[PDB]
């Protein structure tokens, strides 16, 4: 559906289309597999916003209302003149936290959802500029959005994420429901580091699949027909 | 002239429109000799062909069919809806004549 | 030689100036013979062909009737916003001319 | 009429279906000349070619081989899995007759 | 040959190149008798066209004309940065020689 | 036949394979007369042509070099990693005879 997701964020419009998006930190564009950095959805949760909405760890954070994003705004980015709270679309690469996290979601006030590798420019429907930390309501459109494409899409069920949720190896949780269920090898069950490789791995394999999703709906607008 | 599908359909014999609003499931090309032909297919099952080029296409619709098969690449690729196909239905599987695309 | 699309509609006879500034709501594409077409339509009703090619058109017309279909079938797929059509108005549909896009 | 790529490429002698359910990992474009060919491999290893046209084609192939060539590249270009190949495994690398994607 | 597109230019008489390093405002295309052409502009107010092919340019240009207006829209639609133009400065608008785009 | 870039290109005397590995930094494209062509640049320096379509080109060429511009094109605009080129290295800049991409 045509849900909205928000994100106030000091990166203005023009860095974003260069980067391709929303970027977690120490990742400068959207599809450069380049050098990977780590992906592990309870390291992101559990990060410490200094300049940044949590950006940490391999997902970009968002609210589910311009209010909540705009309040977590002003007590990050109320130094800047200018900042920008973006309005994103709702899609699989985004995890609601709580439910991925269940009991160990460590700021379940927050509300938080999450996009693995970040969201893309054509995910992001617009953004309002804010002053000072004083909203401007006016709402700028990004033309690189595509509407149908997103409007027909979700967030990803908590399933698709309780394999990514990256608790600690030895943690309870992988032996509980729901987690148990989606293990990674060496996450509660049986060379070191298997659980952290794999738990990356499958994190690496998930932004794979769904970065070749994002090219296809993409890059098939540049295909120029023949004959 | 018509100005609609369901209108331009209505204009051939041995038509009918289906009603699909969804995506192509799957997309098949051949360059085989005699099946130089597209067919597709919608996840409830349907299949509906691009028929190689033959004596039944005057000489406009050629550039026609191979605009069409390009047309069914890119809604595949783009995951557009398809609202509705034309077809002649006294083939097997039935032949596209046109196609609309909304929502 | 005009600068605009409204300057160049207003080089021919039977042509008026549509402004939509809006997307395209609806792509329609025939291959059956002589009705190989296209068809588009805006979300307030508006409906528009690119004309089967005949004996109206002269021959450097014919590639950019074909060019005028290729690109309402990537402006339907990129959203893109459709500034003004110029068509001509003695035809139903009315006949595209020309298209400007622009946000 | 074959309603899938499986029952296409048993029509035709000396062909097999590659089950790859996965996206071109290169794809290789030459215009040299008697090598104007396009080669596409996956990252189990498997090579395939669009054959150069040639006296083993039948006129209306000529167009079925440059659309393949433009399937393949944007395929190549968007990630998107390819599910099937049909193709003559007489030569070396297997030559492609038919491609099919889903999913 | 040259090895970009200021020394392309300067080839040819009354040509100047536009440093725009800005993506394109306004595409516009015409299919009517006389006027089969392409009209850009940029946000600054410049204003370009692609030429109705004509007995100015020789045969080896057709195919060359027709490839920039595809190249044109692509950019257009994809918000592509215009790097320069090359123009002929003889015509009005100014009139497309060659584009470089980059960044 | 070969079975990818580098044997292809050892095929031929005039000819060398560069190892890019990365992304066209610009494209460049004119409709020039003499001069219907593309460059493209690389973030290194390295220059590349498609060239003139000519007499040391045979007819079954003709087809393949337009087909290369618009591999470059599409390249260019989606960012594609361009692994290798081969070739001629008898024309400056060095005039593309094929071209691999892998990531
Ligand atoms: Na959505
Ligand atoms: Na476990």
């Amino acid at each position: 559906n045509d849900d909205k997701l928000y994100r106030a964020d000091s990166r203005p419009p023009d860095e974003i289309k260069q980067s391709g998006g929303l970027m977690p930190r120490g990742q400068s564009e959207y599809f450069d597999r380049g050098t990977q950095m780590n992906i592990n959805l309870y390291d992101h949760a559990r990060g410490t916003q200094t300049g940044f909405v949590r950006h940490d760890d391999g997902y970009v954070s968002t609210s589910i209302s311009l209010r909540s994003a705009h309040l977590v705004g002003q007590t990050i980015l109320s130094g800047h003149s200018t900042y920008y709270i973006y309005v994103i679309a709702t899609a699989p690469n985004m995890f609601n936290v709580n439910d991925v996290l269940g009991a160990y979601s460590p700021h379940p006030d927050e509300q938080e959802v999450s996009a693995l590798g970040g969201i893309p420019y054509s995910q992001i429907y617009g953004w309002y500029r804010v002053h000072f930390g004083v909203l401007d309501e006016q709402l700028h459109r990004n033309r690189g959005y595509r509407d149908r494409y997103y409007s027909n899409l979700d967030i990803a069920p908590a399933a698709d994420g309780y394999g990514l949720a990256g608790f600690p190896p030895e943690h309870r949780a992988w032996r509980e429901e729901p987690w148990i269920h989606h293990a990674p090898p060496g996450c509660g069950n049986a060379m070191s580091n298997t659980c952290d490789e794999k738990t990356q791995s499958l994190g690496v394999k998930f932004l794979d699949e769904y970065q070749s999703k994002v090219k296809r709906q993409i890059f098939s607008g540049y295909q120029s027909e023949i004959d | 002239t018509p100005q609609n599908i369901t209108d331009l359909c209505a204009e051939y014999h041995n038509t009918q429109i289906h009603t699909l609003n969804d995506k192509i499931f799957s997309y098949t090309e051949s360059l085989a000799g005699k099946r130089e032909m597209a067919i597709i297919t919608f996840k409830n099952g349907a299949t509906f062909q691009v028929e190689v080029p033959g004596s039944q296409h005057i000489d406009s619709q050629k550039k026609a069919i191979e605009r069409m098969k390009d047309t069914l690449r890119i809604a595949y690729l783009t995951e557009a809806k398809v609202e509705k196909l034309c077809v002649w239905n006294n083939k097997t599987p039935h032949a596209i004549a046109a196609i609309s695309m909304a929502n």
